[PDB]
DNA sequence: AAAC
DNA sequence: AAAC
DNA sequence: AAAC
DNA sequence: AAAC
């Protein structure tokens, strides 16, 4: 259960860069190959 | 053949971005992740909150609070998720609750509404039950409706309205306080001892009305504890709070030298620690955006309820210890105050508060985010934030009244097969 | 930016070809989460129960099933399991036709 | 008036006795105590174990489970347990199931 | 005998039973071996063979 | 929850002496004064 | 009535375990793929019918 | 053009992946011996499918 | 191609 | 629910 | 008479 | 439920 709050991030946003997580794991696509 | 029977538990990564919008006291869905039996669950949402652009320049903050629950199936479907569990391959496919026909009907739920019109039943009720469990007020009736296609456009839209911070106004004793208590006495004898007794009931009434209308409060009164399956309650897993804020634009042209525009940008962070998944369920996670209720209008109780009696102003404690909750009107705080809209106050609450003041000159001025006139309606409506009170704060723009842009960094401890496992016959 | 090639022998003659891709995460502006928007959920689909997802053929899915606009008769095979495996970012509905956001408006 | 209303928690000695008897496979309730939200218990019971007289010498042992499960009233009376901790002072006073007219038909 | 429960703290109102069970092992008088009992025996069923088990 | 079992108290069997727990606390019975 | 300790007799498996299963097949082809698929699901049976009921 | 990063919708298996694969059986009876062996085959299809183009 |  |  |  |  809930607790302290923290959005005080003291900071200038940033622009959002990369939509992948922190920790990833095994591979998830399978196109036939390598694709760029 | 021989299947693949098991699969060795490792971290699933389930981060995704987030592009939010909502209003200012209404609670959205911001994000949502379905967790299974045994899992692991951690994220770290780190963004940015936006105000839209205000008139003038920045006067006062803005609070931000982030929740994220976590809501077991079961709590949603009851009896047939059980037996959806046990029935195992061929059980019943689980109901689906109906939206109304638009893209963004379902938003509260922070989802773009299907074609098909219908969801889950779990992300709808989840919904409810976090609403009707921590944010109603006790006294509010819990919001029973059946799917959302009943609900308005801007329930719909933009999540149900919240509370204000408390106030004397804002707070005010539940509605049915009493006032009195009579005990039937006979006509010309009173029972010394059925009046102990009559001070005995009325006792454990005061306390379920001013803190226990919950069965989990009145248990814990008890000094027992009620797990969350025991009232099925929303476990509050984590809740970050904060004060979004920014800087003022300078104009420089011929005409707009002289003045500002305040820009709210607030860099933000909510981290729920590692949670253990015990059944099958939704993690969800709303925000809400709250100003303080600074009203232009509200007076200092003794300064607007006419002559003062000794009992108003010279703070006797014996006097304030021991007389009932003292019933009052939206006039005696307010200058437009309806005086047929009445409210129950603790004696002497008036020496335990003090209502923020707003110079006469600011009454119309476009720009500060005040309340301009004192809200009118039952207990209800009044308590409710109403967004409306802000439309004139801000620039109009198509992203209502606040904006984020966040990325849910999420990692999920699970148990599944590799995407290979399952896709290789062998 | 700053693009360094170690030196590097060249065995014949050739050209040495340097080109440039700039893009953009495929955040669409009406991509719904699957559990979210395929009708009711079975056992199979909501249970994440590991012998069935490593057991199964490959799930035949329409752009339907993840999109608000999306042509049913579009398919696309999955890996069973794969909505547990992968989450799509979120644009609330307020920002659908706005623009100056690079999201897929379709 | 002022009434006492808190307590303070001190030991309650619930202790008593127990003649017991019964038939061989079957589950028999030797012993209950009903409890309050927030109490702590505990329990030492410690007797003797008798079985009939039986024809012949002992051959072989039997074997004895003495069990103690909790069950709370919510879990058998539902939501109207609920609303009665609610309801309070006049909660409706709970349902009383049916028992056969015999002394030990509830044995 | 002793049977003892140790503290336990009651979160809610209810009941606590305390129950008893008296049993002997099931020795039947006739109880035979299943492979004296069932027939001729196959090789399934007297080899103790790991792959068909 | 439940665990391990121990009846197997060994030792004759002992008249039962006394109804009346372990630990006690406050007093009960109010009749007017002393009895025996 | 409780039960007995357990025996060969005293505690067999569950009344409706399965002693096969059908896969309904085409006439003259199988498929290699749902046959997996099949077994997938009756293990999910198998351990509902004795351990998880 | 390039393709976009990968996603479900953006990176799916690849169009020809078969969802199933027949074995042509007699009419009453399955080689259980050649079953074995059609799977070896499709094992050999499906990694060229996902990963060997 | 997170591979006996 | 700043609680005998 | 487990008592201001 | 002497479990990939």
């Amino acid at each position: 259960k809930g607790k302290k709050r923290s959005g005080a991030r003291p900071g200038r946003p940033q622009p959002l860069r990369g939509t992948k997580g922190k920790r990833k794991g095994a591979r998830l696509w399978y196109v036939g190959g390598q694709q760029f | 053949s021989n299947i693949q029977t098991g699969a060795e538990r490792m971290p699933h990564d389930l981060s995704h971005l987030g592009f939010l919008a909502g209003q200012i006291g209404r609670l959205i869905t911001i994000s949502t992740t379905p967790v299974i039996a045994g899992d692991s669950f951690e994220m770290d949402a780190v963004g940015a909150l936006r105000l839209s652009p205000l008139r003038r320049g920045l006067a006062i903050d803005s609070t931000v609070d982030i929740f994220t629950f976590y809501v077991p199936h079961r709590h949603v479907y009851g009896e047939q998720w059980i037996k959806f569990m046990k029935d195992g391959v061929n059980a019943t496919p689980l109901p689906t609750v109906n939206t109304t026909g638009y893209i963004d009907h379902a938003a509260f739920l922070g989802t773009i509404n299907p074609d098909t019109n219908k969801i889950p039943k779990h992300l709808f009720q989840g919904y409810l039950n976090i609403y009707n469990n921590y944010f109603k007020a006790p006294w509010m009736p819990d919001r029973t409706e059946a799917n959302p296609n009943e609900l308005n456009q801007d329930d719909a839209r933009y999540g149900f309205r919240c509370c204000h911070l408390k106030n004397i106004w804002t707070a005010p004793l539940p509605p049915e306080t009493e006032l009195s208590r009579q005990m039937t006495t006979s006509t010309t004898s009173i029972d010394i001892m059925g009046l102990q007794a009559a001070y005995a009931n009325l006792h454990t009434d005061q306390e379920r009305d001013y803190f226990m209308q919950r069965y989990r409060d009145v248990i814990s009164s008890f000094g027992g504890k009620t797990s969350y399956d025991a009232d099925n309650r929303p476990l509050l897993v984590m809740r970050s709070n904060l004060w979004a804020s920014g800087y003022d634009v300078d104009g420089t042209d011929q005409t707009s030298l002289g003045q500002f525009s305040g820009r709210v940008q607030q860099t933000y962070k909510h981290s729920v620690p590692r949670f253990f998944v015990p059944e099958h369920g939704t993690m969800f996670t709303l925000a809400l955006v709250r100003f303080p209720p600074t009203a232009t209008k509200e007076i200092q109780y003794l300064n607007a309820k006419g002559a003062l009696t000794y009992t108003d102003i010279a703070g006797d404690p014996v006097l304030y210890g021991n007389l009932p909750p003292r019933e009052i009107s939206m006039k005696d705080v307010f200058r437009s105050g309806d005086s047929s809209k009445k409210f129950k106050i603790a004696e002497g609450q008036w020496y335990r508060y003090a209502p923020s003041y707003v110079s006469p000159a600011y009454h119309l001025l476009e720009g500060f985010p005040f309340i301009q006139e004192p809200p009118s309606g039952d207990l209800q409506e009044r308590v409710l934030i109403r967004h409306h009170d802000y439309d004139q704060c801000f620039q109009s723009v198509q992203l209502l009244q606040w904006n984020s842009q966040v990325k849910f960094n999420v990692t999920v401890y699970r148990n599944l097969p590799t995407t290979r496992d399952s896709i290789m016959t062998s």
